């Protein structure tokens, strides 16, 4: 059984760089090539690199200009990622992905990691301000405020309200933090005595909110 | 090397079949037969998976609904009976020539519905936000299809611009509509030197645009 576990989510300032690691288990490590692609929030999948381990001159896309660079260690049968001088163009999911046996080809991709969320921004980690949205079909929620950096979850009442519950994309203000809203419709009659509690966790910032939504 | 996916985004009404097409800007045709073509799917918050490679192998374990076809510049991912699960993003990819490996932009895949109007609401900022000194004004456009919508804020009747952000949910799996938020934000100085502030909504389910406002101050 192929696994592909990726070291955990980054946050970097402008100029730094940053080394993601991908631990790869089941198979015989050096008999596959291994590539490096990433993601940015909402867009397209972009190739960036591709080596063999042990024993292989690692190439890149030639739009990173020389900024990435990739290695391999065999005796933890583990390939890296290393991308310098990041702007906020590098703000991406970054994926290992096993490549095809060395015998057959560099491609297809068979096998993904989990994914290594990198953010690169001048922002500081900080969690959300909770603000309630106040209400036949009553509209409420809360509106998830000035967070950084990604992702924060949302939850109504400890999880057991899920019907009619939307969670929306965060959007990036030109503060650099996030903002965003999970709304639920109930029923209008239920306002007087239901209870309406959004939990919202920000593990970035070890932060846990109850908001109770009153009309 | 460029690729050139077809449609953007394509709607099929689930057992119907669906296409998908990749145009690359040279030929794909290593002098062996081998054409470097793969196709891969994503689905909202995972990972890609392979698909079809070599313009028509089928992955191991992907269901036989699927097929690829191709020979040089022109290939096309079918699937049989569009299930529901099929919606995402679908990627061609082309590997040619190391390190020169690229993606097509993506071809989103939704169930097809009949149209559904937006519910709306306008939600005014909390006392809470306003005690910050800026305002948050949120227009809700609640399960409409298709996506496309235009919201417009208007503030004591003048039309905004450059002052609010959007975003869409992902499909709903059960009736296969979106939903959709927009944020107005002012300075809580802006925002008290006004009265009526108002969210209009333009979408094809609704004969005339419809207006939710509410006078600040209730």
């Amino acid at each position: 059984q192929v696994q592909l576990v990726q070291s955990g989510a980054e946050v970097k300032k402008p100029g730094a760089s940053v080394r993601v690691s991908c631990k790869a288990s089941g198979y015989t490590f050096t008999s596959y090539f291994m590539h490096w692609v990433r993601q940015a929030p909402g867009q397209g999948l972009e190739w960036m690199a591709i080596t063999y381990p042990g024993g292989g001159s690692p190439s890149y896309a030639p739009q990173f200009q020389g900024r990435l660079t990739m290695t391999d260690d065999t005796s933890a049968t583990t390939v890296y990622m290393d991308l310098s001088d990041l702007t906020s163009k590098d703000t991406a999911v970054y994926y290992c992905a096993r490549g095809a046996h060395r015998s057959i080809g560099t491609t297809p991709l068979d096998s993904w990691g989990q994914g290594t969320l990198v953010t690169v921004s001048s922002a500081s980690t900080k969690g959300p301000s909770v603000f309630p949205l106040a209400p036949g079909t009553a509209a409420l929620g809360c509106l998830v405020k000035d967070y950084f950096p990604e992702p924060v979850t949302v939850s109504w009442n400890s999880g057991a309200l899920t019907s009619g519950v939307h969670t929306f994309p965060a959007v990036l203000q030109s503060s650099g933090l996030y903002s965003l809203s999970s709304v639920v419709t109930v029923p209008s009659s239920s306002l007087g005595t239901q209870t309406y509690i959004c939990n919202v966790n920000h593990k970035p910032s070890n932060t846990k909110v109850d908001k109770r939504v009153e009309p | 090397i460029v690729m050139t996916q077809t449609p953007l985004s394509l709607s099929v009404t689930p057992g119907q079949p669906a296409s998908i097409s990749c145009k690359s800007s040279q030929s794909l045709l290593h002098s062996d037969g081998k054409t470097y073509l793969y196709w891969y799917l994503q689905k909202p918050g995972q990972s890609p998976q392979l698909l079809i490679y070599e313009v028509s192998n089928r992955l191991s374990g992907v269901p036989d609904r699927f097929s690829g076809s191709g020979s040089g510049t022109d290939f096309t991912l079918k699937i049989s009976r569009v299930e529901t699960e099929d919606v995402g993003v679908y990627y061609c990819m082309q590997s040619i020539q190391v390190p020169l490996y690229t993606f097509g932009q993506g071809t989103r895949l939704e169930i097809k519905r009949t149209v559904a109007a937006p519910s709306v609401f306008i939600f005014p900022p909390s006392d809470e936000q306003l005690k910050s000194g800026t305002a948050s004004v949120v227009c809700l456009l609640n399960n409409f299809y298709p996506r496309e919508a235009k919201v417009q804020w208007k503030v004591d009747n003048a039309l905004q611009s450059g002052n609010s952000q959007e975003s869409v949910t992902e499909q709903d799996s059960k009736d296969s509509t979106y939903s959709l938020s927009s944020t107005l934000t002012l300075s809580k100085a802006d925002y008290e030197k006004h009265k009526v502030y108002a969210c209009e909504v333009t979408h094809q389910g609704l004969s005339s645009p419809v207006t939710k406002s509410f006078n600040r101050g209730e």
